[PDB]
């Protein structure tokens, strides 16, 4: 129940890489590492996989410069119903999707009794992921879904101004009125 | 295409109708409570409104949530306002439930809607999506602590809703609904109540005092106390010390000078009682009280918006009982805020004070509480009733202060005087029948005994001897001593006692015979009081709901269901009046 060598003995292989500047790599050692089945230990850890290659994909290269996972430059989930990944945005999105999909189970609920520290790191786990959605969302232009997500993350927000402002900038943008009045006087 | 219009109307025209028939019958119904047979209006009218009546209300679970549609399409709030109207069918509620859910921002108004959208299962627990809450106005405080009783699941949205609507009122209100704050505890897992708690005591201060003096006594379970309680009695230990010190400066000089004299004040009951009865007692209570000296600042605990000036070092009186003694005071009534801001600084009469130790004082509180909403109610309706509701306050566990009436005249003491009737005792004090005093007297008793009848029937409240009731100088009647009530009852629940004590003493006041107008007067004023009292439930169950978990030998399982059933939720007005008339006229004689 201790992983300890794997992590350090791979990532940091890699992170020598980033030293050195073996993108290629290091992108196929992620794309082998998140395609394989799942482990219930290392979720923590698929989440953090997950984030960073989300981070670098959307500021690091081109379009001409994409692949598709099947091709290159134990058990694997295979199959032909499965969703092949097309463009750097779809995987990014599924990505983005999944890891906000299981982080709103890990949260703390905002405890606040005596103790801040795990809800703070919740928060800046949630703002973090939230950002990165909405940024990679604005550049396309479909804004009821952005704002819709945005909803979905209102029940952490008590005395935040950040995100209430977002959810209330991205109202206007949709065409909705009344409720973007509304927040706009909260 | 006239067919479309033709319909249109007809639609409208049918609905109008029954809207029309409705509010007639209501309004009929109103004017006057029996049946008086003296007064009439136009027969035709009333014929062909009964007639519609009876055909409008055969209809079956179809053609009436096809209306719902159509209110809808006309306009949201009249489709709102609709179930008030009542209609004995469950089915408006769930299409009105179904329509709200489908689209919430097209109604605003907050003392009626909101309750169609929260519950989106009772005791469920699911489908949490599509709940917005964080736009409506604020409601009244019974509603908003609703959502922290074993009524609803707790939920993260419902709890800050609760905690948004608790912010916007005046300290006054928040001291009022003390005693169901701190009950909320128990049920929250959550804390934002213990947050809210926090905050409040250091915005005001008066607050702060009254939620030690309130928590103080709460910590055990027994009247001397000996055992804290599992469940909350470590978190109420660690408030308490958190609270304590936080203050300083003025605040806590004042504090700690009212505490001083309280306690000092106090320990007299202690001190007094290895003394037996006779002289001296009551030369020691009186030194004992002597030793005391008055300080500028401080203020009663049952009344807190007036300042006491001095102490009568000759009223120490102690009473029969265990040593409970009695004080009299005078006071000088200035205000609230007023008394706040001249507490860290440094209309005139004089008040009694009733000390108590190991006895319980929560129910009277309770009862209290409800008899002032009974009467503020009766104040906004426009009614004509008196009921005194003199205050009290517990201080620690098996103590507190109870305040006295002015000018106390107990019955049991003039019955022992006179050993008569009070019909005789009235003939003495103001004269014969026909003189312009006795009519007022009379008018008087009237209003006291039908508010008094009639919320000791809805209470359902026992032990009612001749040595309780009050009688002032005026003429009115006041109750006391409600310790009994609810499903408690002494003698082993006997029964043969009614639920409205009426002699025949006081039955001959009023003329003696049923027929008499104070009679009617009476039974008027009654069938009144009991149908504008029944649109205010729902406060009253959240009211009593919520301490049910202090272990109280008056509650034993049932009280909810029992007490809703009374109040006939699911009956139109006649019938109504027709079910008061009847059960008032079952206990007489």
């Amino acid at each position: 129940e201790l992983g300890f060598f794997l992590e350090t003995g791979l990532q940091r292989a890699h992170v020598l890489y980033f030293k050195n500047g073996n993108l290629t790599r290091g992108v196929g050692r992620f794309r082998e590492l998140l395609r394989a089945v799942e482990t219930r230990t290392t979720q923590n850890l698929r989440m953090t996989i997950a984030r960073q290659l989300a981070e670098i994909l959307l500021r690091g290269m081109c379009e001409q410069s994409y692949w598709n996972p099947l091709e290159d430059p134990a058990r694997v989930y295979s199959g032909e119903n499965i969703f092949c990944p097309q463009e750097n945005t779809e995987e990014a999105l599924l990505l983005l999707l999944i890891s906000e999909s299981m982080a709103n189970r890990d949260a703390v609920l905002s405890r606040i009794p005596e103790h801040k520290s795990d809800r703070l790191i919740s928060l800046q786990s949630a703002s973090v992921v939230y950002d990165l959605l909405t940024i990679a969302l604005g550049r396309r232009g479909q804004y009821e879904m952005l704002s819709e997500c945005l909803e979905r993350a209102m029940k952490f927000a008590f005395e935040e101004f950040h995100l209430w402002y977002q959810f209330a900038l991205s109202l206007m943008a949709a065409g909705k009125s009344a409720r973007a009045v509304k927040v706009l006087k909260e | 295409r006239g067919s479309q219009l033709h319909k249109y109307y007809m639609k409208r025209r049918t609905l109008l109708l029954s809207l029309l028939a409705t509010e007639i019958e209501r309004l009929i119904t109103w004017y006057n409570p029996l049946s008086a047979p003296e007064l009439e209006l136009d027969q035709a009218g009333e014929n062909s409104v009964a007639n519609w009546r009876s055909k409008y209300i055969s209809l079956s679970e179809k053609q009436w949530k096809d209306n719902v549609n159509l209110a809808w399409s006309i306009s949201p709030y009249l489709a709102v306002q609709l179930p008030a109207r009542f209609k004995n069918t469950e089915a408006i509620g769930n299409e009105v439930t179904r329509l709200v859910r489908l689209d919430p921002g097209a109604v605003s108004d907050v003392p009626e809607a909101i309750k169609f959208l929260v519950t989106w299962h009772t005791i469920d627990a699911d489908a949490p999506e599509l709940s917005h809450v964080l736009c409506w106005a604020p409601t009244d405080p019974p509603t908003g602590l609703s959502y922290f009783s074993s009524m609803y699941p707790p939920h993260p949205l419902t709890a800050q809703y609760g905690v948004k609507v608790l912010r916007s009122f005046p300290p006054d209100a928040i001291l009022f609904y003390i005693p169901q704050i701190v009950q909320a505890l128990r049920y929250d897992k959550m804390g934002y109540v213990r947050e809210y708690i926090l905050w409040a005591a250091s915005k005001s201060q008066l607050l702060a005092h009254q939620f030690i003096w309130n928590m103080k006594t709460n910590i055990y379970l027994d009247e001397e106390g000996h055992q804290k309680d599992p469940d909350i009695g470590d978190l109420l230990d660690q408030l308490v010390e958190e609270i304590t010190g936080s203050l300083s400066g003025p605040a806590k000089d004042f504090y700690q000078r009212e505490f001083d004299f309280f306690n000092k004040i106090t320990n007299v009951s202690a001190i007094i009682k290895p003394y037996p009865k006779g002289d001296e007692r009551k030369k020691a209570c009186l030194s004992a009280l002597s030793e005391v000296k008055v300080q500028p600042g401080c203020y009663l605990p049952s009344n807190p918006e007036a300042i006491v000036l001095d102490i009568d070092y000759k009223s120490g009186t102690p009473m029969q009982s265990k040593a409970p003694y009695l004080a009299k005071f005078k006071v000088k009534r200035c205000g609230v805020s007023e008394l706040e801001k001249e507490g860290l600084r440094c209309k005139i009469s004089w008040q009694a004070a009733i000390f108590k130790v190991g006895d319980d004082c929560r129910q009277d509180m309770l009862a209290l509480q409800i008899i002032d909403l009974f009467k503020n109610i009766f104040q906004l309706v426009g009614l004509d009733l008196f009921v005194f509701p003199y205050r009290v306050v517990a201080t620690a566990p098996g103590c507190g202060v109870i305040e006295c009436i002015p000018d106390c005249t107990s019955r049991d003491q003039l019955g022992r005087q006179t050993d008569f009737g009070m019909y005789d005792y009235f003939t003495r004090q103001y004269g014969d029948e026909s003189t312009l005093a006795f009519q007022q007297a009379r008018y008087n008793f009237i209003r006291s005994m039908a508010a008094y009848s009639l919320l000791l029937f809805l209470l359902q409240i026992k032990d009612r001897h001749n040595g309780n009731i009050m009688l002032d100088k005026k003429g009115h009647i006041i109750h006391i001593d409600f310790g009994f009530m609810f499903e408690s009852s002494p003698g082993g629940n006997l029964g043969w006692e009614p639920d409205i004590k009426l002699t025949d003493e006081m039955v001959m006041i009023m003329g003696g015979k049923m027929e008499a107008t104070p009679f009617k007067w009476f039974m008027e004023m009654c069938v009144r009081g009991y149908l504008a009292v029944r649109p205010y439930m729902d406060a009253v169950v959240s009211l009593v709901t919520l301490m049910l978990d202090t272990g109280l030998p008056c509650f034993r399982g049932q009280t909810i269901k029992l007490l809703k059933h009374r109040f006939s939720p699911n009956m139109t007005e006649r019938e109504a009046a027709n079910f008061i008339m009847k059960v008032i006229q079952s206990c007489f004689l």
